[PDB]
RNA sequence: AUAGCAUAUCAGAAGGCACACCCGGAGAACUGAAACAUCUUAGUACCCGGAGGAAGAGAAAGAAAAUUCGAUUCCCUUAGUAGCGGCGAGCGAAAUGGGAAGAGCCCAAACCAACAAGCUUGCUUGUUGGGGUUGUAGGACACUCUAGAGUUACAAAGGACGACAUUAGACGAAUCAUCUGGAAAGAUGAAUCAAAGAAGGUAAUAAUCCUGUAGUCGAAAAUGUUGUCUCUCUUGAGUGGAUCCUGAGUACGACGGAGCACGUGAAAUUCCGUCGGAAUCUGGGAGGACCAUCUCCUAAGGCUAAAUACUCUCUAGUGACCGAUAGUGAACCAGUACCGUGAGGGAAAGGUGAAAAGCACCCCGGAAGGGGAGUGAAAUAGAACCUGAAACCGUGUGCUUACAAGUAGUCAGAGCCCGUUAAUGGGUGAUGGCGUGCCUUUUGUAGAAUGAACCGGCGAGUUACGAUUUGAUGCAAGGUUAAGCAGUAAAUGUGGAGCCGUAGCGAAAGCGAGUCUGAAUAGGGCGUUUAGUAUUUGGUCGUAGACCCGAAACCAGGUGAUCU
RNA sequence: GGGUAGCGGAGAAAUUCCAAUCGAACCUGGAGAUAGCUGGUUCUCUCCGAAAUAGCUUUAGGGCUAGCCUCAAGUGAUGAU
RNA sequence: AACUUGGGAGUCAGAACAUGGGUGAUAAGGUCCGUGUUCGAAAGGGAAACAGCCCAGACCACCAGCUAAGGUCCCAAAAUA
RNA sequence: CAAUGGUAGGAGAGCGUUCUAAGGGCGUUGAAGCAUGAUCGUAAGGACAUGUGGAGCGCUUAGAAGUGAGAAUGCCGGUGUGAGUAGCGAAAGACGGGUGAGAAUCCCGUCCACCGAUUGACUAAGGUUUCCAGAGGAAGGCUCGUCCGCUCUGGGUUAGUC
RNA sequence: AGGCCCAAGCGACUGUUUAUCAAAAACACAGGUCUCUGCUAAACCGUAAGGUGAUGUAUAGGGGCUGACGCCUGCCCGGUGCUGGAAGGUUAAGAGGAGUGGUUAGCUUCUGCGAAGCUACGAAUCGAAGCCCCAGUAAACGGCGGCCGUAUAACGGUCCUAAGGUAGCGAAAUUCCUUGUCGGGUAAGUUCCGACCCGCACGAAAGGCGUAACGAUUUGGGCACUGUCUCAACGAGAGACUCGGUGAAAUCAUAGUACCUGUGAAGAUGCAGGUUACCCGCGACAGGACGGAAAGACCCCGUGGAGCUUUACUGUAGCC
RNA sequence: UGGGAUACUACCCUAGCUGUGUUGGCUUUCUAACCCGCACCACUUAUCGUGGUGGGAGACAGUGUCAGGCGGGCAGUUUGACUGGGGCGGUCGCCUCCUAAAAGGUAACGGAGGCGCUCAAAGGUUCCCUCAGAAUGGUUGGAAAUCAUUCAUAGAGUGUAAAGGCAUAAGGGAGCUUGACUGCGAGACCUACAAGUCGAGCAGGGUCGAAAGACGGACUUAGUGAUCCGGUGGUUCCGCAUGG
């Protein structure tokens, strides 16, 4: 039948123009007293899913 | 699955929502309007007939990339600044509907 | 006076089943989450109760910000989107739009001429019946005014004429000769018919031999079906609007549960149990906590065909479906031998020939057999009967072998027999050299690790849908249809809702070859330099039992105390 | 002659019996349960040709990236001594 | 040769020798690392036989020739040099 | 001029089996199968001739697949080996006569032996025709068999009181 | 058609148990004791109705423990279980609803502020078992120590606890060390009996100690008797063996299947070097073919099962 | 001379005082529901049932909903891995050192130790200053406390483990001070991923210094824990027909 989508993932990544996936960052919910001011604005950004993980999850997000 | 290692898409946080009501329009570029002619009074229906827009999605939006090489009036739903100056430079109005 | 008894009447009920389909009551578990409890399997399986040929649903307290498809259902798309999710596994819409189908209809309530009964006809009761059933707010009311339906809802029965079709059937074109043969339909030559060259028979392969086929015709009867003629039913409007009426232990709230893609929760929408508990148009409900305003609607009574689901049957036909270890378990006296107390479980087994012509007689033998003769094209076609492989068992023999230590071959070679798919040939092999099977599994196996006695047959990555990539082919800033309709179970034509692309950025508002962060005109992220799309071959992946075999086990409904 | 039936019965108690094996009978159905485990997987040639390692893992005889193969594009001296 | 992108994988049980070390007992055909090689996945010659040692990588003939490790009295090709 | 050991594995080219479409063919003057042979190609494999066989089947191109077996203590069916081996299931037989194709094994006779709180007589439960008289000898009887609980034919169960 | 006798455990006895490896010391038992139960009894089967108990009535019925008989059954209520009670605290649903927020009818206009309708919340306060809590209860579940004098498990002191083992018994169906030490029994006694205590780790109804009778019970010793034995021998049959008849099976990769010393996945009919051996049968034996038979009755793994337990988690029939 | 405290106001342990719209409760109490495995009487040849008479009990019990306590009687499950076989013991993430073979990396249930913090100065900056010990020694002299003087290569200090560093002082004072900044970052290091590490420089606004310049924490390296969920403050830019 029609293949489904990892709904848990569709809420975490936006698809970018060259087919990349823009992801949000980790280590950013609490315990900020234990992380530096440098770590915090360099975590206030967006990175791309690394190609190794892309090879792992290509189909979980095929319809995005 | 990652052999019990915490999978990527739980290491990472969700963000954002969906504005259930978006106004996104079928866009027509500047250079896509040089398939019309001079002075000719284009309209959304006319360009739908011409097939430059496969469907009026929530309106028509004119954006500015190329050039006119022409002089004509228009009537669409929304315009960008560049579209406005690019139309008015060669002459011709843009009656927002 | 009631139970209760006692009678009479009535095609009232029971039971069965199609292992299907449908609507309810009740309701698992293995499993998936790589454990498991929420959740999943799943409202599935199994139970029971109703049905009907269909059922459920159905004429708006409905979507929508519309300009309502104006009832219902069902198909395509929306879309694996919105959403729900120990936000994990995984569940998962609806509206809009395009189609199939082309149906709206009745009762309560007010009120009532007249009447049956308590009242004194002042008040009233009634099912007798009328009345009218709806948001443009409908109806009574008061005015004024005027006599088509239908048995599929819309009351509800049944004679009386036709019309095709179906449960027997009828007619139906056109070929002869030779050859080979046991026999031709074959081959060869010469013809013929065709609205018929579908098919099956026939001693071999037949348009012209037979049964048929195309075409045409045909019912005594007993049925479905349908045109009518009857027949049976019967009021249609407007305008005021002062009063009146419009479905109560109901809506709805609280507690506890289920259902709706959405986990007593916002559950508004919606149900069930337990307590409470409303309004009557100057009203009530809905528009996803919600309200105020706007818009839509008018609940708490009922009926309703079509499109839709399925096949125990029957009729006709089809198949890049099986041809007896296949295809049904069952081509054959099969749910039968047989097994079990029983539930149950369950086989093996088709083929002489054209015709039975099924072998008159004779010979040996008690008979079974046989050997002649005869039947037949053939009898190593003789009934266990077409073809008749291998394992296996025999009878002959050409060459070898009785001093030898052998995973049994290879390589080298004398001697001895034979002579072909004639080619630098076939069979055997004194004696020499080298040499511990195969599979699986392993660091490593001759292994004394595992697996196979031997022959034969059967026996494992396929299919559906979707994603990705490569090749191919259309044609390209465009590409493309889906359902449906016509058509032959085809091609194809039509169908442009949708779907992808031509613009991206941001959580979003929004902006746009830019956008986001940011005070920046800084810097930085992602973009911007067009190539996509439809179908399809191949490679993968997802959802399915998804390469095959195989558990210890779990759950539901039944069988069994004849042993113990 | 009868009665008690499997989430049950019966037991002078042995986990003993319940139709020749009872820490929960049998027969069907869910059902092709699940099986990170063992075994099997069937024609031929040609070209190339590994690994038994990291990191993480209720993970240790399993998996996921990475390293090591192969195939096809592209890049074009970047590689080796 | 190398790198980049994309399609397809298998591998996560290693082994012995030589050499640098830990552990053990300057024990083990021990165990854990580093660095080669080989076997694994490698036939051939030598080591009597003998996956890992020495020499050497088998496309297919040939009753041709030269050599490596090992050898040259006989088994058994070559010096009773 | 260079390359060609190879397992997990990747890539490519192919050989074969059934069926279908079309074209072209072969077939009682003998198809498919089966058997033999000293034949051809690099391999999967392809022909040819001769026998049996008594009706279908090749070839070219292209399409589809229930397409290729040697192992799963695989399933079904045949046939081996162990081997002329183990076994022949508690026990007393001998002999004369007869019957027959055939006799330790069947019929008759004599003697002998065993049981005798039973291997005896009844009758229940259960089995259903095994009961009786003729006939037969394939099969069943753990041997043989003229015999039988076997086979064929025809018969046989009688109640007012059991 | 009984062998018998002396002496120890164990169980009182007759009885009953794992059909198909255990018949006993295990189970029953008569007798004790504790506890529950007033009768629609308690307890039990059922969802309920209906039953059992019982057509019984505290000299009756259910359950727990122990288990004839005789002498006895010590100390501890701290903890838990069962009580029974207690006034505070701590307590749910309900009841209660001062107060808080949303919306707007008005008002203000530098945008605040709002009277009630409707809503979203919600609190003092009241609210039952109960749970802390407090005396009893050991034939309830349980528990019955430590240390230092002392020259030694006598006796004192000391710590801790709720209290620290009474009677009887003891190398035991309990004693590791252990064949404890002395005696008896034998020529010789890891076994047996008596005693000692020096109880790893007896002990009083999961009863202590002792008992006549009983037992296909366990364990020593003795007489009798014998092929059990030194030490085997001969007979009688049935198999076995030869002949006639009939005639399987487990097993099986093909087999012309030698020994020694080596090599090797480290125990060779198949490999290397030697040694030995003409071809084919029949009776026999069992060393090997890591013989056959059963996908190890042990062991370890699997995020495999199942049965059982509890102060593991979550829930639950049922009860208050 | 106190202990609260008699203006008013809930209003009293503290008397008195009767009924008022109508009503419950503590509490006795009475019958009509309900109930009786309860006698009699019938239906009726009935130990069932139903209907009547009396007696019992009684608004209780029983029953429905809701809510709390008990609940291995019963049900579904969980109960880690490494490990010279399991078990028992130990261990599990971070930092330092050696093993480690002079880049980097590198294992064992190998050899040694630390961490789950601390500092409003033990931070920034400006200006100053140099130490442990030893003898030539002395009012004390436990010896050496403080003081004196020449050598002292740091033998001392550096908040802490260890190792690299340090007189440029990174060590010790002293004065100002808050850069223990906001927005970022070309570039590199590490590395499977997620993370981790170092950054010149550029804006904004500072503080210190006369200025040049230095400052995005402690000489360097441990002092910790993704993601979902929920809380608090800002900002709305979302918020279903519109406003909120
Ligand atoms: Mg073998
Ligand atoms: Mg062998
Ligand atoms: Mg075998
Ligand atoms: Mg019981
Ligand atoms: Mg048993
Ligand atoms: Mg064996
Ligand atoms: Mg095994
Ligand atoms: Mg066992």
């Amino acid at each position: 039948p029609k293949m489904k989508t990892h709904r848990g993932a569709a809420k975490r990544v936006k698809r970018t123009a060259s087919g990349q996936l823009k992801r949000s960052r980790a280590f950013t919910s609490h315990l900020f007293a234990n992380k530096s001011t440098k770590q915090k604005r360099q975590l206030r950004k967006a990175r791309l899913v690394s190609k190794s993980d892309m090879k792992r999850v290509k189909q979980l997000l095929a319809y995005k | 699955f990652e052999g019990g290692q915490l999978p990527l898409f739980r290491r990472l946080p969700k963000r954002g929502f969906t504005n259930i009501n978006r106004k996104e329009y079928a866009i027509v570029n500047l250079d896509q309007l040089n398939k019309f002619e001079d002075g000719t009074e284009v309209t959304p229906a006319l360009l739908v007939e011409s097939g430059v827009v496969k469907n009026e999605k929530s309106g028509i939006k004119i954006l500015g990339n190329g050039s006119l090489d022409k002089k004509l009036t228009v009537k669409a739903h929304k315009f960008s600044a560049s579209a406005a100056e690019a139309i008015d430079a060669k002459g011709g109005a843009h009656e927002v509907i």
